[PDB]
């Protein structure tokens, strides 16, 4: 059966895509600085193999770090759609999560999840650099496990069908 | 003329010519110009409702001349025909035709020109800007409409239709 | 010779149109002297309270 | 003309061109320019010209008619367009095969 | 206006180019040395110790 | 007029061309209403440019 | 002084320190705290619903500053990443659980903070 | 060198093909998702040969109705909006807001003034902002490691922020006519002194690779040059203004000083060339001088001398007294001068005094009442003159609160100073203007 | 107020047909003076300021507007005196204020202009002060002031294809519409607004 | 029981519609649209799924149907456990089923399982739960026991079992639905782009087709929920007009500007190859079998007019989805601006 | 140990001895982040509940 080959290759693919996890160079608000702080030496991102890429075509993670305004929501949707699959989305900050300090505003979208599917949320205002690091590492672990979460059932011979 | 609408703001027809070897011309009325709009001076003050009405008619004329290009670039031609969009914007203007303040009319014309320029330059999204072109009481041409409400409430007053429809969630 | 074509009418333009009162469109490129840039000596003017 | 205006006239001075061509601000309009009776674009007066040419003159009859209308209707009710669903008059989108 | 005073970048250490900044460095090091001397002479450091009985 | 060739000055102002030459509406508009356009007026020149294009 | 994850404390006897005075709700700049209170059968002034919208709240600390009985405390926890937006709608259950889990460190910090004025 | 004016400029003549745009210009959307753009700038750029010609900036991508929300909320609950306005001068934004509130109240924050916090932490925040600005400018120009070197010091300063207020960013520390004296600690001052001593090393590391580099000099010198008149016409202020030699500093102004600055002997720097190189040098010198200001401020609260024995002529150090551990005592001047106020503050709280409890309850339910009136209070933030114009109607909420941000005025001149420049020069100009769009919008 | 201060009476000496209404308060800086200026003279006054000798070194620091129609004294109503500036807020539709700084005189000068016409017409000064362009654009969009003879009337800090004046007291902070994503249209759309009330 | 459903359709996503719906098999092409139809009026939507890969956009975008606190995703669903179905539909008064055999599956056993076992278990769970007011099962047009297609053969039995278990079940029989993420227009575009010279047909292309827009299908679902009398009846949904496969190719070619080219492979050899080789989305036996079969609306059951939905014509509906893929021939200079 | 690692204080938990941390009767054992797990925070009235 293909599973004999698929499962080890699945593990290798998950390991490779976890090791190389390039987010998009996109910051909107104060949460950008926290992202830069994680990128810089005190909490090196590179240790976990995450390197930022400017073009969405070369990005695996969409770091929605900052407030999203109605004047920008179409742009965020276009960026998400133009990012090559497979991809994940991480909301950072109260403003990106649920509107934050500007939830009662006439210009701010009440949450980036309304425009985009958000894979993970990192609470904070601003989230600490270690908080962002924790969120990214948790996202990486979940990403590695997503390939095979025990969906297929095992038959009498222990081979998934 | 040093303006976005100037006759010299046309897009050249060729790398080495403007549309001909014996003449110079270009299209800037039905499409966007060559150089971007760096400044849009305020409409000169109108002292009369006559001048205000003339400004409204000229703005509507420009909008009608530009609508086919807007539809083609935004891929919203299927939703409504060019004439349908013109008539819908005409209804939009008709709702505001009661104005009798030249200053307010000038401000409105400035805003209209700005939004028209945004539509030309793709600053706005098609779904966000089609709210002005959408029919007031007619279905969109790219969708199948539901006449269940009309069948159920045929020859019934709008009050009764609204009464049956409701105006508040019933769960709470 | 190719450049001269754009120079032909500049004289009449500047003669008949005010360069400051009239809003005339033009394009230009800013030049820097690389030798002066490399030989420049950094310095600032320090300001303190009166003594 | 350039030297009269004050443009750079030497190679070493070419590096301060922007200070003499673009940086200098333009004199603001005289306040008398805001009091003109009319601001319509200038066009040649086609009096004494043929009727065919006069056809291209600005339509003063439209201005007279508009003035009459606005004198007759200083105040009007705000038009309301019914939003009630109506079957489309142009049924081609839902009744076309090809 | 008539007797300008300029700061000139002429060495690797920009502090050295200014007499004031050299004195700032020296004062900082002097303060650190004084603190270290006082603490060493004292020989220990009192500290706040959490006590669970504080929450009776 | 000094430095303007055949251009000569009238009572209420100085002309923009030689005596017998024809006045230019576009030049008049540029001078009087420089940088300001209430609307894109379609003159004969603009219409002919559109037709040529 | 670090402000991390909100939590609700209790007295050493186990009684809730939160009395529904709504000072924290009013001081919350982002309107992230919702409080509804009804008398308890024994007669105590205790809340029946105490919700903090972690997505709408700016971790300013105004809630713990305005709390007159140190009921709501922004404890040091910051690794509170959530995969679902609903998981960030902290309820009274979640806040009390956070307080029960993090009481030791929170109490240790509060000791020093209270002793500083002395 | 011969003339090149005709090769350098191309005017447009009426209805002339040669004197016209004979090319289809490149209309690019610089940003918002652009590494050079800060993230919320949609600049429509008209490039012709990769040389900027026409600018149409759109800056509404970060508009959030901050002023509307401040009007809706009472005074205290609107302060964190000022932290959000600028991501690197939040302390200065808070200081301006509190200064306006206390000007309306008719009082001054004597506690903060005597504790020196509002000057030392303002200067630390100035170091933060200048570090970030210079690092981003170097990153845009091409230099890479400067961002890491500057952000290490930024992390240290953020640690100081968190230690004083518990938030490494968006401190929300300054408040009108109140100070958290408990947070202020002597060991914090000693750590700040150590940071100041080590900051010279980072300054020199950046200075060695940037200041004298031929490429850096050729990139910045004679780019963005402007006169005082431009500085005056476009309301340029702070570093942008001082680069013209205007010699305009609000901290050293007789009628406009707002903290201990007017009674400290520090120096402000200006350049005779209004270019990016002079602005970069000014930022470096201001970072260096913030160390001197912080040192003076900390010395103002230090007990250097000590009792000397008559017999031995040597210091008599207290073995079991806190003052032996440290030479800096933050509460020294406050206790010495305002003894009654200090005693009341440290003895009466809301757990034992009815009046304190009532004040606390009112303060946290409806903010302090502010008498009706109009005020305009400004500070010399790292990016220029940052001001608040507040109109109060006598209630617990501000009727109007307008924010004068230097970033907006600095971004207004970007077309003027960067018209004839290349794209590589424009990306340097955006960094030299030192703009963050939080306060622009 | 232990500084040397002089009133900016030059404006009213030159514009001999205007009456002077000036204020100074300790709520402001020692060198800050407020004055009332009529709208029909605002443009000429700015022309004089921009090129007078001692006012030549003047920069327009700030500009904004206040919706004085809904202004009410919430506390100490009886303490109001006829000399207070608040008396001009009542019953006036709008109040646009400009603030300049002069370097020669080391002074700050604020000018208040009352707009009583319903359309809020006032002459722009962005042709005199360059930085006033975006300031007036923001003021016009947020409060609906119809600036005349303005270099650029296009919106700045407002969303595309939307007309509104949020800073007016009538407007609600929650707005009137919210932007979501429509699957049927496969793009961001804007629809009516439903929000949360604390 | 009672089939009445009181819900308010005048509100946006943040309103309370009054519908609590569980939508099985929402990871397909039509699943997100059907879910969004209910979600956009404020209804609560549950999406039970066991989909690989979990991180697929198909699973991810289901969260956008309703919003936060209204849309829920139930992962690792077990399709042979009754307790799982009970939990899924415990609080739902509407149960929509779109779990059908995929076009990629040729195994008769798997097709029958998907189209019968899951549907019957869902119907039984609905019968057990007395709060399930409405059940809407999605069958296929042309379902028949004699149908060569295993999908249709099993779908007929599936709808019979659903009716037997839950007599108040509403069965839809849509024709070939088209849309942005469909299997018809997108497949046409992708096949023509991958070959660049032809579309591979395996028949005379005389089979009749009656395409319907997915928006129209969603509107039909909403109208069926509104209409109480629609319960317990079978509906066939299709476009206003019927076209053959050749006519559909001609219409698409004319709309997009791409010249048509149909390359014929013998039906027998194509069937043998597809039934003896691995099958995926773009190479499957179901497509070959359904090429010959007619999938149109018959008069044996209720039609869309009964639901009171006016479907849009195929030429008008499909034009917007081919704007990007347009032949670039001789065009005006003004059109060059784009 | 979270505070000890973060350097908030120099005291650390000590099992079976004089501790610097209070041990109340209602305390619960520490739990790691339970998001993306069936034992995750479910708001009352949420569809999952
Ligand atoms: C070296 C040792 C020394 C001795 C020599 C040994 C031999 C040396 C050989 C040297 C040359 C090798 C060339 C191949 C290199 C590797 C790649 C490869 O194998 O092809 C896969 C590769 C996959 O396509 P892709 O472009 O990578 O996919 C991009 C995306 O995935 C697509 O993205 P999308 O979104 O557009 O998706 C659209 C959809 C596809 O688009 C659609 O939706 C429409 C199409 C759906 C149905 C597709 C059915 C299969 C069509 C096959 C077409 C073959 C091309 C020629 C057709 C001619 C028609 C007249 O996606 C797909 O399904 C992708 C295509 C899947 C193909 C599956 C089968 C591939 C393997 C078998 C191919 C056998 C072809 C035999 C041809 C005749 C040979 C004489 O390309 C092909 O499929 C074409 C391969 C054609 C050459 C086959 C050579 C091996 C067999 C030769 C005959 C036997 C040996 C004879 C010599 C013996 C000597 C002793
Ligand atoms: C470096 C590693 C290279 C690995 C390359 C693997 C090539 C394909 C190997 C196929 C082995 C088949 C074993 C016997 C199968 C028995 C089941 C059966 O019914 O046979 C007919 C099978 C079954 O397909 P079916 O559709 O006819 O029936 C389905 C099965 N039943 C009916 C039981 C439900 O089909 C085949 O023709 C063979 C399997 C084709 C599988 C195609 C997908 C391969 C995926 C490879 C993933 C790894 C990629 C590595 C490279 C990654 C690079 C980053
Ligand atoms: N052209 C069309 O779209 C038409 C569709 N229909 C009917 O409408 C339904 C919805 O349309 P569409 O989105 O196109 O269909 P899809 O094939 O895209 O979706 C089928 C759904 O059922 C799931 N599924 C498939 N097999 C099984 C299985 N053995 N066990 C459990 N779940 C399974 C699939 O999940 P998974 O991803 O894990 O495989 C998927 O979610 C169709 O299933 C079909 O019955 C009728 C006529 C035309
Ligand atoms: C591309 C998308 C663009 C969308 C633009 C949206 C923004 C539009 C801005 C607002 C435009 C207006 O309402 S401008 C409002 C203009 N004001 C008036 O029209 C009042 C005076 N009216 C008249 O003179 C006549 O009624 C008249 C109807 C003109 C002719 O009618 P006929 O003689 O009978
Ligand atoms: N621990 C201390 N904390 C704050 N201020 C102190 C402290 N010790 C001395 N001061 C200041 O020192 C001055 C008295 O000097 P000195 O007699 O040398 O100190 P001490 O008697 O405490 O040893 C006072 O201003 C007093 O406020
Ligand atoms: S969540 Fe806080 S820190 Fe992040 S962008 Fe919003 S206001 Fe700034
Ligand atoms: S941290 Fe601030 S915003 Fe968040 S709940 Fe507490 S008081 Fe409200
Ligand atoms: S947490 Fe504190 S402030 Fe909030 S209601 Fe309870 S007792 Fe009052």
């Amino acid at each position: 059966r293909v599973d004999y080959i698929v499962t080890p290759i699945n593990a290798v693919v998950s390991w490779a895509r976890q090791g190389s996890f390039w987010p998009l160079t996109f910051g909107l608000a104060c949460c950008a600085v926290e992202m830069m702080h994680a990128t810089v030496s005190r909490y090196d991102f590179d240790r976990f193999g995450v390197i930022f890429r400017a073009t969405p075509r070369q990005a695996d993670l969409i770091l929605v770090a900052g407030t999203l305004t109605n004047k920008m929501a179409p742009g965020l949707r276009r960026l998400y759609e133009q990012t090559l699959d497979p991809k994940w989305v991480l909301s950072m900050g109260s403003c990106a999560n649920g509107g934050g300090y500007y939830h009662y505003s006439y210009s701010v979208v009440r949450g980036c999840n309304r425009i985009i599917p958000v894979d993970i949320y990192v609470p904070g205002c601003p989230p600490t650099a270690e908080a962002l690091m924790f969120g990214v590492l948790q996202l990486q672990k979940s990403l590695y496990r997503q390939i095979n979460e025990g969906e297929k059932k095992y038959n009498k011979k222990d081979l998934t069908y | 003329m040093n303006h976005y609408w100037g006759s010299s703001n046309t897009i050249p027809a060729s790398s080495t010519q403007n549309n001909n070897y014996f003449s110079g011309g270009g299209n800037n009325v039905t499409i966007r110009g060559n150089e971007i709009m760096e400044r849009l001076p305020s409409q000169t003050p109108s002292q009369n409702m006559v001048q205000a009405s003339m400004k409204t008619l000229r703005f509507y004329r420009k909008f009608c001349r530009l609508i086919p290009f807007i539809l083609r670039i935004h891929n919203i031609g299927t939703k409504f025909t060019a004439q349908q969009a013109m008539i819908n914007f005409g209804n939009y203007i008709r709702e505001r035709n009661h104005y009798r303040d030249p200053g307010l009319i000038d401000h409105r014309i400035q805003l209209g020109y700005e939004l028209l320029y945004e539509a030309e330059m793709h600053f706005s999204q098609h779904t966000i800007l089609m709210q002005y072109l959408s029919p007031y009481n007619t279905p969109l041409s790219d969708r199948g409409y539901s006449y269940l409400e009309k069948v159920k409430y045929g020859n019934k007053s709008k009050f009764l239709q609204g009464f049956y429809k409701g105006n508040k969630p019933t769960e709470f | 010779s190719n450049k001269n074509y754009t120079i032909v009418k500049q004289s009449n333009l500047l003669t008949m149109f005010d360069f400051f009162k009239d809003f005339i469109n033009f394009s230009f490129i800013r030049k820097q002297d690389l030798n002066n840039q490399t030989n420049f000596n950094p310095s600032l003017r320090s300001i303190k309270k009166k003594y | 003309k350039m030297r009269d205006l004050g443009f750079p006239m030497e190679g070493e001075e070419e590096e301060y061109i922007e200070q003499r061509v673009f940086m200098r601000e333009q004199l603001p309009p005289l306040e008398s320019e805001f009091w003109k009776k009319n601001y319509d674009p200038y066009e040649q007066d086609l009096f004494h010209f043929p009727d065919s040419f006069k056809a291209y003159q600005q339509q003063y009859k439209r201005y007279d008619e508009a003035k009459k209308y606005f004198e007759e209707n200083p105040n009007v009710e705000a038009t309301i367009i019914d939003r009630e669903f109506k079957e489309p008059t142009n049924k081609k989108p839902w009744t076309r095969k090809y | 206006k008539y007797n300008p005073e300029l700061y000139i970048y002429k060495t690797y250490d920009m502090a050295a180019d200014d007499p004031v900044w050299r004195q700032v460095k020296l004062d900082l090091e002097w303060t650190f040395e004084n603190i270290a001397e006082r603490r060493e002479s004292l020989g220990y450091m009192p500290t706040f110790k959490g006590d669970p009985n504080f929450w009776q | 007029v000094k430095g303007k060739g055949s251009i000569r000055k009238g009572i209420h102002g100085e002309g923009f061309g030689a005596p017998s030459h024809a006045h230019d509406a576009l030049i008049h508009q540029i001078k009087q209403s420089k940088d300001t356009m209430d609307y894109q007026n379609i003159t004969n020149e603009v219409a002919q440019n559109f037709a040529n294009h | 002084l670090f402000r991390g994850e909100h939590a609700l404390r209790r007295y050493p006897t186990g009684e809730e320190r939160c009395i529904a005075c709504k000072l924290c709700q009013s001081a919350c700049p982002a309107r992230a705290i919702t409080i509804e209170t009804e008398p308890r059968p024994d007669g105590s002034r205790r809340t029946v619903r105490y919700d903090i919208d972690m997505t709408k709240c700016i971790y300013c600390g105004f809630c713990q500053e305005a709390c007159p009985v140190d009921a709501i405390v922004e404890g040091p926890n910051y690794e509170q990443t959530a995969y679902l937006h609903e998981d960030l709608f902290y309820d009274k259950y979640k806040l009390l659980e956070n307080g029960d889990k993090w009481e030791p460190q929170i109490a240790r910090n509060i000791e020093y903070l209270i002793n500083q004025p002395l | 060198m011969n003339r090149s004016i005709f090769q350098l400029w191309k005017p447009e003549s009426p209805r002339s093909n040669v004197n016209s745009k004979q090319i289809k210009t490149m209309n690019v959307n610089f940003g918002p998702q652009h590494p050079a753009a800060h993230g919320v700038l949609r600049l429509i750029l008209q490039l012709n040969g990769e040389i900027a010609e026409r600018f149409d900036p759109h800056i509404g991508l970060l508009h959030r109705g901050s002023e509307k929300l401040i009007e809706d909320r009472p005074y205290l609950q609107g302060m964190p909006y000022f932290d959000r306005f600028d991501y690197v001068s939040m302390m200065v934004q808070e200081h301006a807001y509190c200064l306006g509130i206390e000007s309306l109240l008719g009082t001054t924050n004597y506690s903060a003034t005597f504790t020196q916090i509002r000057t030392m932490y303002d200067e630390l925040t100035r170091i933060l902002n200048h570090l970030l600005a210079v690092a981003c400018h170097a990153l845009d120009v091409g230099s890479m490691s400067s961002v890491f070197w500057a952000f290490e010091e930024r992390e240290k300063l953020m640690e100081f922020y968190e230690r004083v207020c518990g938030a490494r960013m968006h401190a929300a520390f300054y408040r009108p006519n109140e100070v958290n004296l408990n947070a202020v600690s002597s060991f914090l001052m000693e750590d700040i002194l150590e940071f100041s001593r080590n900051f010279f090393t980072t300054l020199n590391e950046m200075h060695n690779v940037l200041t004298y580099n031929k490429i850096w000099k050729q990139r910045l010198i004679n780019i963005g040059t402007y006169s005082f008149q431009t500085c005056l016409d476009y309301g340029l202020t702070g570093v942008m203004a001082r680069s013209c030699g205007l010699k305009r500093d609000l901290r050293l102004s007789k009628t406009e000083t707002y903290a201990n600055y007017y009674y400290l002997n520090f120096r402000s720097y200006t350049g005779q060339h209004g270019d990016c190189y002079d602005r970069f040098l000014i930022r470096m010198n201001e970072m260096c001088e913030s160390l001197n200001i912080v040192n003076q401020s900390i010395n103002k609260i230090s007990k250097f001398n000590n009792i000397v024995s008559i017999n031995t002529k040597k210091n008599i150090l207290n073995k079991e007294n806190f003052n032996r551990q440290t030479t800096v005592l933050p509460h020294l001047v406050l206790s010495y001068l305002n003894k009654n106020d200090y005693n009341l503050k440290n003895t009466k709280n809301d757990y034992n005094s009815m009046e304190e409890l009532i004040t606390h309850f009112k303060y946290w339910s409806k903010g302090l009442k502010v008498e009706s009136g109009y005020t305009y209070q400004s500070v010399e933030s790292p990016k220029g003159e940052f001001g608040v114009s507040m109109l109060s109607d006598g209630s617990n909420k501000p009727y109007k609160c307008k924010v004068r941000s230097p970033a907006l005025h600095h971004l207004q001149v970007l077309p003027k100073i960067g018209k004839g420049h290349f794209l590589a020069d424009l990306v340097a100009l955006v960094g030299t203007v030192d703009i963050v769009f939080g306060e622009i919008d | 107020m232990q500084n040397k201060y002089m009133q900016p009476i030059q404006l009213f000496i030159v514009f001999e047909k205007l009456n002077s209404k000036m204020w100074i308060s300790k709520k402001l800086n020692s060198n800050h003076s407020i004055a009332l200026i009529p709208s029909n003279w605002f443009y000429s006054i700015n022309l004089f300021l921009k090129r007078e000798l001692l006012f030549s070194n003047i920069t327009l620091i700030e500009n904004s507007a206040i919706d004085t129609i809904s202004y009410n004294l919430e506390t100490n109503q009886n303490d109001l005196d006829k000399t207070n500036i608040e008396n001009y807020f009542f019953k006036n539709k709008m109040l646009v204020f400009y603030n300049y700084y002069n370097y020669f005189l080391k002074s700050k000068l604020t000018l208040f202009i009352i707009l009583n016409n319903l359309n809020k017409n006032i002459d722009s000064i962005d042709r005199i002060f360059a930085n006033a362009n975006w300031l007036e654009r923001e003021t016009s969009e947020m409060y609906g002031i119809n600036y005349k003879w303005k270099i650029d009337t296009r919106k700045l800090l407002l969303d595309y294809s939307k007309i509104e004046n949020p800073m007016l007291k009538e407007f609600q902070s929650e707005g009137t519409q919210d932007a979501f994503y429509n699957i049927f249209e496969n793009q961001v759309v804007v629809l009516k607004n439903e929000t949360v009330e604390l | 029981r009672s089939t009445q459903l009181k819900f308010y359709d005048g509100g946006n996503r943040q309103s309370i519609s009054g519908i609590r719906a569980t939508i099985f098999g929402a990871t397909g092409f039509m699943g997100p649209y059907i879910g969004a139809a209910l979600g956009y009026i404020g209804s609560d939507v549950i999406f039970p799924h066991n989909h690989v890969y979990a991180y697929d956009d198909y699973v991810k975008e289901l969260k956008l149907c309703a919003g936060s606190g209204q849309s829920y995703i139930m992962r690792h669903f077990n399709y042979d456990d009754d307790n799982m179905y009970d939990m899924a539909i415990k609080n739902s008064n509407v149960v929509i089923n779109l779990v059908g055999s995929r076009l990629q599956n040729k195994n008769f056993q798997k097709a029958a399982y998907a189209n019968i076992h899951v549907a019957k278990k869902i119907a039984e769970a609905c019968a057990r739960n007395p709060n399930v007011r409405r059940l809407i099962h999605f069958s296929a047009a042309g379902a028949d026991t004699k149908s060569p297609s295993p999908d249709l053969h099993t779908k007929f039995h599936g709808e019979e079992a659903v009716l037997n278990a839950f007599p108040n079940a509403t069965i839809f029989r849509p024709c070939t639905v088209y849309g942005m993420q469909d299997y018809f227009i997108r497949h046409w575009i992708k096949e023509r782009d991958w070959w660049y010279h032809f579309n591979i047909v395996t028949d005379d292309c005389t089979a009749k087709r009656q395409p319907i827009l997915i928006n129209d299908v969603a509107q039909c679902v909403l109208n069926a929920l509104k209409l109480q009398e629609s319960a317990g009846q079978i509906y066939e949904l299709g476009g206003p007009h019927v076209y053959s496969r050749l006519e559909v190719f001609e219409m698409l070619a004319n709309l997009s500007g791409r010249p048509p080219k149909l390359a014929h492979i013998p039906h027998d050899i194509a069937l043998k190859i597809t039934q003896n080789f691995y099958n995926w989305e773009f190479f499957n036996m179901e497509k070959v079998i359904k090429d010959k079969l007619d999938l149109i609306v018959t008069g044996k059951h209720k039609t869309i007019s009964d639901l009171y939905v006016q479907p849009v014509s195929f030429p008008q509906g499909a034009e917007q989805f081919i704007d990007d893929v347009r032949y670039r021939g001789v065009e005006t200079h003004d059109n060059l601006e784009k | 140990w979270h505070g000890w690692l973060s350097h908030q204080y120099d005291d650390f938990p000590t099992r079976t001895g004089n501790s610097a941390f209070v041990k109340h009767h209602y305390l619960k054992q520490h739990t790691a982040n339970l998001s993306n797990t069936p034992l995750n925070h479910v708001p009352q009235g949420a569809p999952q509940n």
